């Protein structure tokens, strides 16, 4: 309706739908993802077989 | 060496064991042995690598 | 003991003998590829010395 943002959850374990707010600011959502640290990556290999 | 007949020196009446072992090659009842790992013998972590030294 | 046997390359493809060896390398980044095989260092992580293999 040019109102709500509608998204799809793929992995629906029935059939339902949840209505939520968000606001324009930061602060203003319920629930609140904050990342820190992301993908690093990590390296080495083992020394008694050389598999890395 | 590994066997290729069953009761390798069956027929082989030499009795100083090397030169059984010798003749066991010839007659094509033991083979030598000696060949490359099938490759997942390196990969499955519980592995042995042979040394090599100096 | 002796052995007698043959080793022929007529060319391309008609290559013939009593064992052919054949080592395979595809894949393998090298530096000079007719070294065949690659060298691997890790280092141990308790005592710090290194490994080759």
């Amino acid at each position: 309706g040019g109102k709500y943002r509608v998204y799809i959850d793929q992995y629906a374990k029935q059939d339902y739908f949840t209505v939520g707010y968000k606001g324009p600011n930061e602060m203003d959502a319920g629930i609140y993802y904050a990342p820190y640290v992301a993908l690093t990556p990590l390296r080495g290999s083992d020394p008694k077989n050389f598999q890395p | 060496y590994k066997v290729l007949e069953d009761t390798p020196f069956a027929t082989i009446e030499e009795s100083d064991l090397e030169l059984a072992l010798q003749i066991a090659i010839v007659l094509l009842k033991v083979r030598l042995f000696s060949d490359a790992a099938s490759t997942s013998k390196f990969e499955s972590s519980d592995s042995e690598i042979a040394d090599a030294r100096f | 003991y002796v052995i007698v046997g043959v080793v022929e390359n007529i060319g391309e493809k008609e290559i013939v003998g009593s064992i052919f060896y054949a080592p395979y390398t595809e894949g393998l980044d090298l530096d000079d590829p007719e070294h065949v095989g690659a060298f691997k260092v890790v280092v141990d992580p308790e005592s710090l010395q290194p490994s080759i293999g």
